């Protein structure tokens, strides 16, 4: 059991990635730029109403 | 430009592992009434239902509506001005507090939801990662408050 | 006392714009911005529609002096066009040989 | 100035863009910052390393002393 | 239309066609798994 | 008004060597200035400990420029040996820097004293 | 250069005139930034190079002018004909372009409608696009007496 | 990545004054006020026009957090060019330099520090911008630079302080203008290390709008950044 | 536009 | 019942006189708050009806540290004592209430007013700037700010041209700069008397 929580576990860390952006321990060497590309007219913020 | 709002970063999928004790409840308009009637102290009958200490929050909305009841509710004016229920100001034009309080928690993901409204219960449900408390029988009870 | 007040009674944020039949060199630039996710296997983007802007410029990057080892290219290997040096890479060169000969094969 | 000399200190502190630039800056950068014009120049290595830390602690010596002496430049 | 081109420049050619292919095979592909999804 | 401000007084510096040496033991301590002007540059410092008595005081300054900067607790020490001695290096140390981990053993005295050197500056 | 040899520091700027140098308005508004400056006090040594230095730069002016003087004095010696008709100055570039007066002498009218805009011309030329008509020629001073389509006849 | 060989197609950004370099990666980039040097020591970008070689800066999300913030998707940037804009917590050159970037020759920014040695460092970086105005004191007491500080469109608060509110609100009354701006930095830690941050993160909110501030906007600074927001707002005099 | 162009004198 | 204000200028001390006081009741009420805005509005309030300014820049680096600690100086000592009448007390709104008790010891028939409604009439005096001035000369309020920042700054921070070192980074990119052109024009000069 205690194996198959393990990988049930690493492999819920993976999918936190997709639906959300986590830190990685931030930068590491000389910043290379956005690796993933940046969108001009996307808006992740959530509106005050 | 398009906007879809972040998912908030204190939800693990749908597990909440942010709100933690002491909690921050919201309290709705509904919740007053019906803990006067069931004989439940506001602060202890929440203290007693998830054992720890609760800080009851209280809108502009809800003290509006409160009021607007009418002298038939002052008994639930008065607790809700008790000093420990701390108060929220509101930069919305609209009394309506269901709206109110669901757009709150949509943003902050802390707090938990005292209400009875059956309405107001769905919309909440739906929102992910949110505890919903309520009165029932003859005390409080949360349903979606994994620590517990 | 003497006084004369009596005796006076009486665009900076603004990109160039491209001409008009531009440059072969500039559009092949433009068309691996456009394509950049099929360059490299290991690597992918975002999903985004990218249009070529209405204004735009072609600039040259340059690396701190304590970025000589890490950040900066050899002059040899500076070419003027974005093309020009990834045909310098032989490692690119080879995966899209390679990959070339498999889509033309399954056509 | 009297650990290396003028002139190569002039290029160094340029090299940084100011005194104060090159004071913040640890040692194995400030080996690297003159390492394009040979400034500081395996035993041969060391010594450039070496010469490095100690202009490294010299340029400190000077940026954030308001009248700095010679005293240390030259037992350094 | 027509034009005699140098060596240096059919080689960016070939290339910026290699580029494309592959592009629209990497493109072509995904659609039809989401397609299938 | 001296160049080395804030200096501790006798009881904080026990505190703060109590933890350095604890770090010793757990790898979460760089010693020497040059690690510490690294792990400032990484953003990887919890707080940096100084000796007063170096000689000059001035080759180690550079470092409460760049903790400022980063907002980075900083204090100083009377002694340089004894920082030597709770870093567990065989010689006198000017400089040290926690390394972040809120994963470590000793996360709660860290945030103790670190808290405590924040009341200081 | 030269209000720095008048005034070598913003002190000097209450009393110093610099009416030889710069217009009435244009003085004025120095010396009111002179008081109202950002800038910090420098030593008497360092005064003194940057003088020398602003010594080179109005020097430098003046040579730049004798030789100005001088390429028209050697321009209407060598090719006196062209001097009247293109000018001292373009002439000197189209007989520099060619590299000697017999070479651009070979080279035909049409040529040297557009010796200066060979990158605009065989650009058009391989792309199908309409060629200059001016080249080197276009800073000539009868050509900018022209106005609209007569300036390319 | 970026090697010193590469070139880039600039591109402007949807907020005015913020630019991208587009390549194998995406770069945010501020052209240059004062251009052939760095104030950090960051990446450059020289561009020719006609012909004129302008100069365009690289912004590093990790080291700026406003920088974070466009990377993240702020909606809405109330600093833009022909703006004045007050820099609280200016630490160095480090935002303000953008931040003067953006606002351009027009505009002026109006940096406060508390230190004085890095206000040593802001003061040789102000002098290379002629528009920004650095203010070496306590940001606390907002009536000891009254003085030097008229109407600014936008408050930007850097400042690391349990007591941050406070210190936005009376710099906000004084000098913010009616419908005015407000982008604040919140650090979870440094308020209340004590509990969860987004229990922080509302308790802020809360004290904006008692100082009659209206939030716009709240985003995460992940992965940038752990435990920090970016809140946008605006001021109604008036009332709330 | 290098689709519509073709190439003609190969070498 | 605010009948005068001082309000500060990098250029000089400026007194403005209220003939009009805006409601306090209704002081939150929109249409009052618009009026600060509004430039129309806010003249029918105030009026500009004095201004001294500063000798030089000296002098503005001792009154922008006079005002900063809370103290009068000898110029807002004059501009005072010239403008307010001795007089039951004459009210004087100032942004500071730091400053308030310095006014009072030098001026016992002056009472200060730092209230909101004082607040909000600075607000708007700062607002419109120098439109208000009537075009009196306050020569401009944005370099003025600029010099005294600096000044104001690099006083505190003792800031000395012995530290600087640009003269050095300076010295050194136009001596190389000579040794090119050194060999570069001696080179012509050798082409030139080579023909001969
Ligand atoms: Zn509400």
């Amino acid at each position: 059991s205690r194996v198959k929580k393990r990988k049930k576990y690493q492999k819920a860390q993976k999918k936190l990635k997709s639906v959300r952006a986590v830190y990685s321990g931030g930068q590491s060497g000389v910043y290379e730029g956005e690796k993933t590309g940046i969108k001009k007219g996307l808006t992740r913020s959530v509106k005050f109403k | 430009t398009r906007n879809i709002p972040q998912v908030s970063s204190a939800l693990f999928f749908q597990y909440n592992q942010a709100i933690k004790p002491p909690y921050q409840v919201l309290i709705d308009t509904n919740f007053i009434n019906f803990s006067i009637q069931k004989k439940v102290d506001i602060v202890r009958g929440m203290m007693d239902c998830l054992l720890a200490k609760c800080n009851p929050l209280i809108t502009d909305c809800v003290m509006a509506e409160l009021e607007k009841l009418g002298p038939k509710y002052r008994i639930a004016l008065k607790l809700a001005r008790d000093p420990r229920i701390k108060r929220l100001s509101c930069s919305h034009k609209g009394t309506y507090a269901d709206d109110c309080l669901v757009h709150r928690v949509l943003q902050h993901k802390c707090y938990i939801v005292a209400t009875n409204d059956a309405g107001l219960k769905q919309r909440i449900r739906k929102i992910p990662g949110i505890p919903l408390m309520s009165v029932g029988g003859h005390a409080y009870v949360i349903e979606k408050l994994p620590d517990v | 006392l003497e006084t004369g007040f009596d005796a006076l009674a009486n665009d900076w944020f603004t990109l160039p714009k491209p001409d008009d039949n531009m440059r072969r060199e500039v559009q092949r630039d433009l068309l691996l911005i456009k394509h950049r996710a099929a360059l490299d296997p290991k690597r992918h983007y975002k999903k985004q529609r990218w249009e070529v802007p209405e204004r735009f410029a072609i600039g040259t990057i340059i690396e701190d002096k304590s970025e000589f080892y890490s950040s900066r290219m050899n002059r040899k290997e500076r070419k003027s066009t974005i093309l020009e040096t990834l045909m310098g890479d032989e490692a690119s060169n080879k995966y899209f040989k390679r990959k070339y000969n498999e889509i033309q094969e399954k056509s | 100035s009297e650990l290396i000399g003028e002139v190569i200190g002039a290029r160094l502190i340029s090299h940084a863009g100011s005194l104060t630039n090159l004071s913040k800056q640890a040692a194995s950068t400030v080996q690297i910052l003159g390492a394009e014009k040979a400034l500081f120049r395996k035993n041969k290595g060391r010594i450039s390393r070496y010469l490095a830390n100690k202009c490294s602690m010299a340029s400190r010596i000077d940026n954030y002393s308001e009248e700095p002496s010679n005293v240390f430049g030259s037992v350094l | 239309r027509a034009v005699v081109l140098g060596g240096d420049e059919k080689k960016a050619r070939s290339f910026i066609q290699k580029v494309l292919t592959i592009s629209k095979a990497k493109d072509s592909k995904r659609k039809e798994q989401k397609a299938s999804q | 008004n001296p160049k080395a401000f804030p200096l501790a007084d006798a009881a904080l510096t026990q505190q703060i060597l109590d933890v350095v040496q604890q770090a010793a033991n757990l790898r979460q301590l760089k010693k020497g200035a040059n690690e510490a002007t690294k792990t400032l540059n990484r953003g990887i410092s919890e707080f940096i400990i100084m000796a007063a008595d170096c000689e000059p005081i001035e080759i180690l300054l550079h470092l409460p420029l760049l903790c400022e900067d980063k907002n980075v607790p900083y204090v100083f020490v009377p002694s340089r040996v004894a920082l030597g001695r709770a870093c567990g290096v065989s010689r006198p140390v000017i400089a040290a820097s926690i390394t972040t981990n809120d994963a470590s053993a000793i996360k709660t005295q860290i945030y103790a004293v670190k808290d405590k050197i924040e009341t200081l500056l | 250069a030269r209000i720095i040899l008048t005034m070598g520091i913003r002190s000097k700027a209450s009393e110093t005139d610099l009416s030889e140098i710069l217009p009435e308005e244009i003085e004025e508004r120095v010396k009111t930034a002179a008081e109202v400056s950002m800038g910090t006090e420098i030593t008497q040594t360092d005064l003194d190079n940057i003088n020398a230095l602003a010594e080179q730069i109005v020097e430098f002016a003046a040579y730049r002018e004798q030789l100005s003087n001088y390429l028209s004095a050697r321009m209407k010696a060598i090719a006196p004909n062209l001097t009247q008709l293109v000018g001292e100055l373009v002439g000197a570039r189209l007989i520099a372009h060619s590299g000697s007066l017999i070479s651009l002498a070979k080279s035909p009218a049409s040529t040297i409608q557009i010796l200066g805009a060979e990158k605009a011309l065989f650009r058009a030329l391989k792309t199908k696009h309409d060629t200059p008509k001016y080249g080197l020629l276009y800073h000539a001073s009868l050509v900018g007496q022209a106005t609209g389509k007569n300036k390319g006849k | 990545g970026a090697r010193g060989g590469a070139k880039v197609v600039i591109e402007p950004h949807r907020h005015a004054g913020v630019y991208i370099a587009r390549g194998k990666e995406d770069l945010l980039v501020t052209k240059n006020m004062a251009p052939g040097e760095s104030v950090y020591g960051e990446k450059r970008i020289s561009v020719e026009e006609p012909p004129t070689k302008v100069e365009y800066r690289v912004w590093n999300p990790f080291r700026s957090k406003l920088a974070a913030g466009i990377m993240g998707g702020l909606d809405e940037l109330f600093i833009a060019p022909g703006k004045k804009v007050l820099y609280l917590g200016a630490a160095s050159g480090t935002s303000v330099s953008h931040v003067s970037d953006v606002v351009g020759p027009e505009g002026v920014v109006y940096a406060v520090e508390f230190s004085h040695r890095p206000g040593r460092e802001l003061i040789s970086m102000a002098k290379k911008r002629p528009n920004i105005i650095p203010i070496i004191e306590d940001a606390r007491h907002p009536q000891k630079y009254r003085m030097l500080i008229g109407m600014v469109d936008c408050v930007f608060a850097d400042v690391a302080q349990p007591d941050q509110a406070r210190i936005i609100a009376l710099n906000s009354h004084m000098f913010l203008k009616d419908q005015g701006g407000v982008v604040i930095s919140i650090k979870a830690n440094c308020i209340d290390s004590t509990v969860d941050a987004e229990t922080v993160f509302a308790r802020e909110v809360q004290k904006l709008r008692e100082e009659r501030i209206k939030p716009l906007e709240q985003l995460t600074l992940e992965p940038y950044e752990r435990d920090h927001c970016i809140v946008v707002g605006r001021y109604m005099r008036s009332g709330l | 536009e290098d689709e519509d162009e073709e190439e003609v004198l190969a070498m | 019942p605010i009948e005068y204000l001082l309000f500060e200028e990098p250029t000089g001390y400026a007194v403005f006189k209220v003939k009009l006081q805006q409601d306090d009741i209704g002081s939150r009420l929109k249409e009052v708050q618009e009026q600060i805005n509004d430039f129309g509005a806010f003249t029918k309030l105030i009026e500009l009806v004095s201004f001294a300014p500063f000798k030089g820049a000296a002098e503005a680096l001792e009154n922008a540290n006079d005002i900063s600690e809370g103290l009068v100086s000898e110029s807002l000592k004059a501009i005072l004592d010239l403008n307010l009448p001795k007089a039951k007390n004459i009210t004087l709104a100032i942004s500071d209430k730091n400053l308030g008790p310095s006014i009072k010891e030098e001026f016992p028939y002056v009472d200060c007013i730092s209230n909101e409604l004082a607040q909000d009439l600075i607000r708007g005096v700062r607002l419109h700037g120098e439109k208000l001035f009537k075009g009196l000369q306050s020569g401009d309020l944005e370099r003025a700010q600029l010099g005294l920042g600096h000044a104001y700054s690099r006083a505190k921070v003792k800031f000395s041209v012995q530290k600087n070192d640009n003269h050095i980074i300076q010295a050194i990119a136009l001596l190389d700069q000579l040794d090119k052109d050194i060999n570069t024009f001696a080179m012509r000069v050798k082409e030139w008397y080579g023909w001969h």
